[PDB]
Order: structure tokens, then C-alpha cells, then sequence
RNA sequence: AGCGCCGUGGCGCAGUGGAAGCGCGCAGGGCUCAUAACCCUGAUGUCCUCGGAUCGAAACCGAGCGGCGCUACCA
């Protein structure tokens, strides 16, 4: 005689709920798998890659259950520009009597510590092995900088391929090669379309996929047939994620930083502004233990041009009002997870795609903006993403002086001009600010066929720093 | 009952412009009634009617509806009008419909009053409408000023004070016009703290609201802040919003950010 | 919806919507002239008056209010084919056959097809009545 | 008929064929 | 999520404080030996759903429905 809502509240209470994070715990002892961290933040970032019009977000909603907005009326159907964020909790069940493959269970961010076992007849409770975040990268030919930024923030990969379509999909190859560029060898291949398939056709496509991945960097990548609409083979992907992907080294010794990819103004309309909030920047902490009430500055920040034409950068200092992660407001942030840093920053500053690929540093560190940067570049033999109708995939030409090139350092989408080209190094001038922290893997893309085309990889070697104006 | 011609006297003057509703055609044209001046009948000869070719007589006469009218000759000894539909132009038609509405509204209000009181409506125009049209040039504008100013009814002698009360109530109910002035300002700040600056500026903006004019700084976006006020006279709202603009600029010129205006105060 | 041509069957190319006709007494009002006009970068009067040129009957044109009346009994096929003659003679360029070419006047009054992809100045058939029609009303500036 | 207009039409067709030559040469 | 616009007889505009408006539609009739042009006469409708104001509200207002033009993805 109980409502579903009263029920859910009951088994949420019986599951231990969602405990509040402590104000000040012992950080020298915390691991990304402490029960304190896993319940209220994601420690592993997983990205999704695939061909256009494939349904990457559909697999994400099958796994977690949180939608990816898909906004802007026009972009409600075709393609979205920003990333796709959803939170999944990997619940294993402690009873070994039930079969291992259906033990694993992925649930939304709102799930409890120990909710009951949905399998009929099993009295076990789920234990949360890890909370993970999901980034749905774009899948189109024009949007490339956001994809590469997502790959840079990615820690694990999920490749999606459809079966009955043509076997050599070049968008998938471009995604995998870009993931290879930014030091990611943890990829799980996913066969999206298996229901409308024959027994021999699936085997032939599997053979084709296995033949495809022989000469690339990634060798031992698993392949899983999942159904995005039928909502099955969900536990298999979760157990594969648990097994093959370990934790990249990210501890508390490394200095704190932030890399903002998305911005979120907080200006709830219609109500009086006497009750208002700040402005949220969606950024990832690849290194750093950030807490509530800390000083931070956006390194490239305010971009201005004087009467002489010189580019001036005013780093945007700001006091962190709040940090948003997982579901509840959290006191201290765990590196290895997208976080909304909600600060006293201006409402307009976070309005549009403005804080897309910028570098932010806490008070107590000085990242350097650079105006001219020396890069060490390497490049492939043929472009990926060009469907040649039976003729020798376009072979890439060597770079030329005075060429506009889209250079993605980390997450920043900058247009560099070539000053010098050499055998294995090059010199780039940035009309848009970029900053150099430590190593910061880079990707290079050219204008060859109308739209952007990835060519190779690069690393920052030298540069001409610009001292910020106080 | 409709009587007691809206204007002063019974017979139209020379070259006065009026509005006539078609009532009956024998052969010569529209010997019909007026709806702006007195309802006295007046000739409309067919050649005094058509600018285009006379193709559709019945589509053109349109019995039962008002139309433009220019008076050429008046019978001031037995009562007749020489009236035409040829000495008109479009810009003349504009003031024609203006006067049509102006007379219609006053006839409606005073017909309501005379119907409710059963007091002869000619006495209503005698006691009320004609003194207002003498003071202010037209009883419609006088009613509009009565809505704001009570003094218009002083020096005027009621046939009964309940007439004054009912007229006040009905003109307040039907002739209720206050215009909204809205402005749009872009916050373009790239600075460190603007949200608190926005708190200060918007508190200052809303404190300036007067008891009769509450300016409400509403949110519709992050850069675009909207500013709405109910101008009671439509002359102080512009300066109120200019004060708000000075406030916003003065607040943001110091914190380090930048703010700019898109839509100044407009009714 | 048409693929912007008649004897051309691709799956990828620039789009045009078909035009139709409703009856007035008799003269047919064509609903879909402004949209095709914007899809060909060519004002609606060129569409209507070209249709008339290949047709040979009285026509009425009013761009401010959407009442494009062309007189005659014309089944959908006939006017869509005359508009196909329009697009082939006017809209599409030479090399790639681009369904967006503008009509431009240089310092000489050489009315010319100008493209964007190939971008050539296709030697225009000034030997047509629509050439004089277009030269009468300069594009987007006298309409 | 109006041989006025027939002669003028012949002149115009000759003009058009001459200009087609002018472009073609 | 909020503000400015609208609510047709088959379509475009309009007055919205005396209660279904015209052009264009159409059925029919008139004219012509005949057709059109024209001339005319007629038929469709819940100015959106429900209230307040009023002798009366499609109409002045409102306690909302359906759809549009901006802010802009607004924790
Ligand atoms: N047959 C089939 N259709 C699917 C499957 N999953 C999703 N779809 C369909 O794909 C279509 C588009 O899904 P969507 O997620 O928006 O594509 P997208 O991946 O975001 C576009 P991009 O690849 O550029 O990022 C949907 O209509 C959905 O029904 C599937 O597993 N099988
Ligand atoms: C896309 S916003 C960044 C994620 C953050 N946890 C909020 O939600
Ligand atoms: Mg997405
Ligand atoms: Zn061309």
C-alpha cells in the first residue's frame, strides 16, 4: 500500500543514504577508492567515441540514466557542441552464488551506498566499487577541438562501431588515433548494432574490426556487443571497465590546478535577483586537492587589445564560492573528475562558449602565459576522416611558413601562425592566449578540405612567456 | 435614447467635416443622417460620391455604416444639408475617423448615464458635456483629465450628485488607460567579482523605486539585465532609468569589469 | 521535396522546394516562390517573370504581399519544368552546377551568373528576356 | 504583319549571333 | 524558465466598448444568340476556454489554453 516514492525513500535510507563529506579529513591517507570519496565524486573519467549519427549518448543513458541535455533547438537533433556529462555508479554485488556477469550494476548518481539486488531471488546488497564520470565527445567533422579536449581529459575510452554500415569508418579511426596521441591506451570497443544482425554478418564485422586494429598503438582492446536501445549488455561493459582500466597515478603530492572546458552562468530567470548565485565554470582537476573557499585565478583570462594592437591578458582571480561534483555540494574536490567550480565570477564571463579550454591555477602557483612557443612535432602518413573512393588516402604535406593551424595544447583551441618549420621542430605564434604548465600534450590540425583535419602530435619545448599585468 | 447632437448647435456650419451613415436612397443618392454632427438629413448626389468609376453602386453605398462627409451648403432656414463624398483625401480621412471615435465614446458614456438615470440626455449634454467642451476643447480629453484630476467637475452644476458618482465610476471602468518603460543593459564584465557588484547595483536600483513607481530589475539572462517601470505620467521613468544607468556604470567602472547599454528607457 | 533539379538524382546537394498552384476565378497563385528564391539567391520576381517568359500569358507580381498570380491552366509538371529551365539556365553554374549562383553586374552592364564553389563568372545568356528583366531591377537593391 | 518589326527582329537576331561569335572567337 | 504578439467564413487585413467584418474565395441569378468582364443575391462561422466590470462583452480587464517574435541554455 506504499507509493513508489515512499518505497524509494525507504530503500535509500536502508542503503546508508548519501553521507555528507567530512570538513577536514586526513588527506595523506585518502585514496580515490575510499568510501568517503567514491560516494560523492567520480575518480575515473570515461569518454565515448564513434561515428556521426551513431548514438553515443544513448549508450551513456543506458549505462547511467542521466540525459545529456541535447539543447539549442537546432542541436536537439543534429549534433551538440559542448561535451556530454553523466554520472554512473558501478555497483558490484557481494554474493558469489549469483553469476558474475550479472553481478555488476550501473546506476544513476542518486543511488544509495547499498541498494537491494534487483535480480529476483538474491538477498544481496550492492557495494559501490567506484563512481565514474562520462564525457560524450562530439562525433562530427567540424567539431574537433572539443573532441580533442575531451580526449585530453579522458582517462578511459569507449569506441562505438555499427555493424551493417560500411566497415572502415574513418571518424572512428580519427577518434582512436587522437586518443593514441594524448597517451590513452585503455579503450573498450563497443558493437552498438547487434539486434538487426545475422550470425555470419556479426562474425564478418568482428573479423573486419580485428583486422583494422593490428597496426595501431592499441593492441589488446576488448570488444563488447551492447544494445543502446534494448538496454542490455550493461553489466558486461561495467565489469570490463572495472577489470581492464586501473587508476592512473594521481595523488596529492602534485600541485593543484584546473583546466576549464565548459562554463555555466547561474542566473535563474524570472525571480528577483536579490536571491542570486555566482557563476560556474565546468573544469577538470587532472591534479590537485581543491576545497571550499580557496583563491584561484584564470591564467589566460581577460583578453584585450590596446591601441597599438598588442594582446594583453589579465588573469581572472576569483574566490571559489562552491565546488559541485557528483550530486551533492562537496567540501573538497578529488582530481580525476569534472567539477563545477562555482565562483564570484561575472555572469557574462561564463555565459557562452567562453571558458572553453582555459587553464586555471590556485593561489600559490604561477603558470606562465606564452606568446611564441617552440614545439616538437611528429605527423602521420595519411589523414584520417577522408573517404577516398578507391584512391590512396590523402598523403599529408609538410608544413609551410605563415600557415594558420589549429593547435590544441591540452584543451585550449588556439590558431597558431607558423614562423619556422624544421625536420622535427616548429615555431608557433598565438593570437589567442595559451599557457604552459608542465608537459601538456598537444594536437595539430590543418585546413586541407574545407573543415579541420588532424595531422599529428606535438610537445611544448620552448616559449616566450608574457608576464601577467598585476 | 440617442439625441442632443454631440457638437454645439443643430445646423452644421460652412465647410465643416462630418461623418454620415447611409439610410435611404431614392434615385439621386444618399439623403442620409449624420453621426458626428446633428442627425438632420442631408442630400448626397451621386456625382458627389465617386472618385473611381461608378461600377458597383450597391457595393459602394454600404447602407448601415458610417462614411466620410464634407459639407458644401447648409439650409439654415428650414433644415437641410448639401453634403458630399468627393471633397476628401486620405489625410483628411484620418482626422475623420479620429473625430468619429471622439464623438462615439462621449455618446456612449452619456447615453449610459441617461439610460441609467432616465434623465433626458439633452440635459446631460447641457449640464456636463458642453461645459467640459468649453473648458478643454473636447469632452473626451476632459474625461481623460478627470481620471487624473478631480478639479474638472468644480464650478459645474450637477443635475444630481449621483450623476457625478456614476459618471466617475464608469469612466474609471471603461476609460482606464500608465505605460511600461523597459530598458536592457548588457553586463560585459570579464572581471573578478561582478555578482556582488550586481547585488550592490541592483539593491541601489530597486531602492530608488517610488511609492507610485516601483522599478523592478528582473533577470532574463546573465549579460542582459532588464529594467521595467510603470510610468504614471511617462516623463519621470526616463530619468529614473537614467539614474539606474548611472548607478550600474558607476558600480562596474571600479571593480574592473565593463557594462554597456543596449536599450535605453522607452515606453 | 525536390533535390533542386529535375534530371538529376543525387542524395547530397543543395535543396529546393517544389512550387504549386492554387486557383483564382483564372490565375494560379504560387505559394512557394520566396523560399525557392532564397534557396537560389535570386529574387522571386525573376522566378515569376521567367515562368511567364517561357509561358506567354499575362501575369501579376506582388512581392510585398505574397500573392504571385500567373494566368493559365498549368498542371504542376508544367510550371515545375519551366522553373527547371530557370534553374538550369540561371541558378546552376557551369563546372560543378552549383544551385546557388547570384546575378551580378560588373562596371559593364554584363549581367552574369556568379558562383561560390567554382566562383566563376559564367557567361550569361543575355539573349533571353529574363536578362532584361533582371537588368531592369538590380538585385537586392531595386525590388 | 508589320514588316517594320520583322526587319527589326532580323536585325536583333543578327546582332545576337554576332555577339555569340564575339564571345566564341 | 519570463516578457512582447495572435486567436476567422476556405485565405490577407481590421474595428474591437451597439454584438459577425470587407476584398478575394464559392452556390445562384442577372447581361449577351454565346463566353468572359461586369452586375448583383445568397452559405459556411462557437475573435481562443472561463469569469469580473457593463443595459449588454467577440470587445475593457482578469485566472488560463493553444501557437508565435527575444532573452538563452541560464547550478
Ligand atoms: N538501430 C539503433 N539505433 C540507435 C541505437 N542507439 C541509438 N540509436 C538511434 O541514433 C539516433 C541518434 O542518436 P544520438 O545519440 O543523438 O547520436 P549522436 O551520437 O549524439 C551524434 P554524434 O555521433 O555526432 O555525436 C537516435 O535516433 C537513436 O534511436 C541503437 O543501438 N540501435
Ligand atoms: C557539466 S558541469 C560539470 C559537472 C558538475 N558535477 C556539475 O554538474
Ligand atoms: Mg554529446
Ligand atoms: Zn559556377
Amino acid at each position: 500500500g506504499e507509493t513508489e516514492e515512499e518505497k524509494r525513500k525507504r530503500e535509500f535510507e536502508e542503503g546508508g543514504g548519501l553521507p555528507e563529506q567530512p570538513l577536514n579529513p586526513d588527506f595523506s591517507k585518502l585514496n580515490p577508492l575510499s568510501a568517503e570519496i567514491i560516494n560523492r565524486q567520480a575518480t575515473i573519467n570515461i569518454g565515448t567515441i564513434g561515428h556521426v549519427a551513431h548514438g553515443k549518448s544513448t549508450v551513456v543513458r543506458a549505462i547511467s540514466g542521466v540525459q545529456t541535455v541535447r539543447f539549442k533547438d537546432e542541436l536537439e537533433r543534429n549534433i551538440t557542441i559542448k561535451l556530454g556529462y553523466a554520472n554512473a555508479k558501478i555497483y558490484k554485488c557481494q554474493e558469489p552464488t549469483c553469476p558474475e556477469p550479472d553481478c555488476y550494476r550501473s546506476f544513476k548518481s542518486d543511488k544509495e551506498i547499498s541498494p537491494k539486488c534487483q535480480r529476483p531471488g538474491c538477498p544481496g546488497r550492492y557495494k559501490l566499487v567506484r563512481h565514474v564520470s562520462f564525457v560524450d565527445c562530439p562525433g562530427h567533422d567540424i567539431l574537433m577541438s572539443t573532441m580533442l579536449s575531451g580526449a585530453a581529459v579522458m582517462d578511459a575510452a569507449l569506441l562505438l562501431i555499427a555493424g551493417n554500415e560500411s566497415c572502415p569508418q574513418p571518424q572512428t579511426s580519427e577518434h582512436l588515433a587522437a586518443i593514441e596521441i594524448m597517451k590513452l591506451k585503455h579503450v573498450i570497443i563497443l558493437q552498438n548494432k547487434v539486434d538487426l544482425m545475422r550470425e555470419e554478418s556479426a562474425l564478418e564485422h568482428q573479423k573486419s574490426i580485428l583486422k583494422f586494429i593490428r597496426g595501431t598503438i592499441a593492441d589488446g582492446a576488448p570488444i563488447v556487443p551492447i544494445s543502446a536501445q534494448l538496454k542490455y549488455n550493461i553489466d558486461a561493459v561495467n565489469e570490463f571497465i572495472v577489470k581492464t582500466i586501473p587508476v592512473p597515478p594521481r595523488d596529492f603530492m602534485i600541485s593543484p590546478r584546473l583546466i576549464v572546458i565548459r562554463s555555466f552562468d547561474v542566473n535563474k530567470p524570472g525571480a528577483e535577483i536579490e536571491d542570486l548565485k555566482g557563476g560556474v565554470a565546468g573544469g577538470s582537476i587532472l591534479n590537485g586537492v581543491f576545497k571550499l573557499g580557496d583563491e584561484i585565478e584564470i591564467r589566460p583570462g581577460i583578453v584585450t587589445k590596446d591601441d597599438k594592437g598588442k594582446i594583453q591578458c589579465k588573469p581572472i582571480f576569483s574566490n571559489i564560492v562552491s565546488l559541485f561534483a557528483e550530486q551533492n555540494d562537496l567540501k573538497f574536490a578529488v582530481p580525476g573528475g569534472l567539477i563545477g567550480v562555482g565562483t564570484k565570477v561575472d555572469p557574462t564571463l561564463c555565459r557562452a562558449d567562453r571558458l572553453v579550454g582555459q587553464v586555471v591555477g590556485a593561489k600559490g602557483h604561477l603558470p606562465n602565459i606564452y606568446t611564441d612557443i617552440e614545439i616538437n612535432y611528429f605527423l602521420l602518413r595519411r589523414l584520417l576522416g577522408v573517404k577516398t573512393d578507391g584512391q590512396k588516402q590523402a598523403k599529408v604535406r609538410k608544413l609551410e611558413p605563415n600557415e594558420v593551424l589549429m593547435v590544441n595544447i591540452g584543451s585550449t583551441a588556439t590558431g597558431a601562425r607558423v614562423v619556422a618549420v624544421k625536420a622535427d621542430m616548429a615555431r608557433l605564434q598565438l593570437t589567442s592566449p595559451a599557457c604552459t604548465e608542465i608537459n601538456e600534450k598537444i594536437a595539430l590540425s590543418r585546413r586541407i578540405e574545407k573543415h579541420w583535419r588532424l595531422i599529428g602530435w606535438a610537445t611544448i619545448k620552448k616559449g616566450t612567456t608574457l608576464e601577467p599585468i598585476a | 435614447t440617442s439625441h442632443c447632437r454631440f457638437y454645439e448647435n443643430k445646423y452644421p456650419e460652412i465647410d465643416d467635416i462630418v461623418m454620415v451613415n447611409v439610410q435611404q436612397i431614392a434615385e439621386m443618392g444618399a439623403y442620409v443622417k449624420l453621426l458626428e454632427y446633428d442627425n438632420i438629413e442631408g442630400m448626397i448626389l451621386l456625382s458627389e460620391l465617386s472618385r473611381r468609376r461608378i461600377r458597383s453602386i450597391q457595393k459602394l453605398i454600404r447602407v448601415g455604416k458610417n462614411d466620410v462627409a464634407v459639407v458644401l451648403r447648409v439650409d439654415k432656414e428650414k433644415g437641410y444639408i448639401d453634403l458630399s463624398k468627393r471633397r476628401v483625401s486620405s489625410e483628411d480621412i484620418i482626422k475623420c475617423e479620429e473625430k468619429y471615435q471622439k464623438s462615439k465614446t462621449v455618446h456612449s458614456i452619456l447615453r449610459y448615464c441617461a439610460e441609467k438615470f432616465q434623465i433626458p440626455l439633452e440635459e446631460l449634454y447641457k449640464t456636463i458635456a458642453w461645459p467640459l467642451s468649453r473648458k478643454f476643447g473636447h469632452a473626451y480629453e476632459a474625461f481623460k483629465l478627470s481620471i487624473i484630476d478631480e478639479t474638472v467637475w468644480e464650478g459645474i452644476e450637477p443635475p444630481s450628485k449621483d450623476v457625478l458618482d456614476e459618471l466617475k465610476n464608469y469612466i474609471s471602468k471603461r476609460l482606464t488607460p500608465a505605460v511600461k518603460i523597459r530598458a536592457d543593459v548588457e553586463v560585459s564584465c570579464f572581471s573578478y567579482e561582478g555578482i556582488d557588484a550586481i547585488k550592490d547595483a541592483l539593491k541601489s536600483a530597486e531602492d530608488m523605486s517610488t511609492e507610485q513607481m516601483q522599478v523592478k530589475v528582473k533577470l532574463v539572462a546573465a549579460p542582459l539585465y532588464v529594467l521595467t517601470t510603470q510610468a504614471l505620467d511617462k516623463q519621470k521613468g526616463i530619468e529614473q532609468l537614467e539614474s539606474a544607468i548611472e548607478k550600474i556604470t558607476e558600480v562596474i567602472t571600479k571593480y574592473g569589469g565593463v557594462c554597456n547599454i543596449t536599450m535605453p528607457p522607452k515606453a | 521535396i525536390n533535390i533542386c533539379r529535375d534530371n538529376h538524382d543525387p542524395f547530397y546537394r543543395y535543396k529546393m522546394p517544389p512550387i504549386q498552384a492554387k486557383v483564382e476565378g483564372i490565375k494560379t497563385a504560387v505559394l512557394n516562390v520566396a523560399d525557392i528564391s532564397h534557396a537560389l539567391n535570386r529574387p522571386a520576381p525573376y522566378i515569376v517573370k521567367y515562368f511567364g517568359f517561357e509561358l506567354g500569358a499575362q501575369t501579376s507580381i506582388s512581392v510585398d504581399k505574397d500573392r504571385y498570380l500567373v494566368n493559365g491552366v498549368h498542371e504542376p509538371a508544367k510550371l515545375q519544368d519551366v522553373l527547371d529551365g530557370f534553374i538550369n539556365k540561371f541558378v546552376l553554374c557551369g563546372s560543378c552546377k552549383n544551385p546557388e549562383t547570384e546575378i551580378i553586374i560588373t562596371k559593364d552592364n554584363d549581367l552574369v551568373r556568379d558562383c561560390k564553389a567554382c566562383g566563376k563568372r559564367t557567361p550569361m545568356d543575355l539573349r533571353h528576356k529574363l536578362s532584361s528583366f533582371i537588368l531592369k531591377n538590380p538585385p537586392d537593391s531595386v525590388s | 504583319m508589320r514588316a517594320k518589326w520583322r526587319k527589326k527582329r532580323t536585325r536583333r537576331l543578327k546582332r545576337k549571333r554576332r555577339k555569340v561569335r564575339a564571345r566564341s572567337k
